[PDB]
């Protein structure tokens, strides 16, 4: 069975820094993509970042690029988020998954429990 | 119709357990919608339980042939039946070949449950 682990996320003061780890194990081959999404309380789930097993096809949103970056060690099946600059706005639940296509929320089949990063003013 | 039902109608034929009449095709693209408007070219009928076929989608990921990479390839061979038009067809009345085959299958997957929407390829 494939376990989804996540790590990193927690409490951090505004214009802070945190790093969110996930790992799929007990998977026999590679996911060739691998992302983050997040949901805060009432909005939407939304798309974060997404990076291929390659290390190319990045994608962020575009109300995070230039302040978050994916990153994955090659051929492996793992992803990292690390987020500076953070604001009050990227409070929300972040979520692992893998096994879809770019940002498309319906095409990964693989989700983490998520991971509660909190941003205070 | 939700993708998985238009999968389900168009690829999954549970009950055969393989074409063993070679008017199975003609037979079956009619039974399933796919000659109302015009002659679909090709289609393949896969002869699994559904429990088989929809657990491809967490088996190996492999690239969809247009170059999206949510695509699954099977870890056993599955019964299946290619339905191709013969060089004889036209759409009032289609005609189909019938070729039962074993082949891994590949599918494009999606929602919750997770599961097969497009046909991609056989292997």
């Amino acid at each position: 069975q494939v376990q989804m682990v996540e790590s990193g996320g927690g409490l951090v003061q505004a214009g802070g820094s945190l790093r969110l780890s996930c790992a799929a194990s007990g998977y026999a081959y590679t996911y060739i993509y691998m992302g983050w999404f997040r949901q805060a309380p009432g909005k939407e789930r939304e798309g974060v970042a997404a990076m291929d097993s390659g290390g190319g096809g990045t994608l962020y949103a575009d109300s995070v690029k230039g302040r978050m970056t994916i990153s994955r060690d090659k051929g492996k099946n793992t992803v990292y988020l690390q987020m500076d600059s953070l604001k009050p706005e990227d409070t929300a639940t972040y979520y692992c998954a893998a096994g879809g296509y770019e940002l498309r929320d319906r095409t990964y089949g693989q989700w983490g429990q998520g991971t509660q990063v909190t941003v205070s003013s | 119709e939700t993708a998985a039902a238009k999968f389900e109608r168009q690829h999954m034929d549970s009950s055969t357990s393989a074409a063993s009449s070679s008017n199975y095709c003609n037979q079956m693209m009619k039974s399933r919608n796919l000659t109302k408007d015009r002659c679909k070219p090709v289609n393949t009928f896969v002869h699994e339980s559904l429990a088989d076929v929809q657990a491809v989608c967490s088996q190996k990921n492999v690239a969809c042939k247009n170059g999206q990479t949510n695509c699954y390839q099977s870890y056993s061979t599955m019964s299946i039946t290619d339905c191709r038009e013969t060089g004889s067809s036209k759409y009032p009345n289609c005609a189909y070949k019938t070729t039962q085959a074993n082949k891994h299958i590949i599918v494009a997957c999606e929602g919750n449950p997770y599961v097969p929407v497009h046909f991609d390829a056989s292997v």
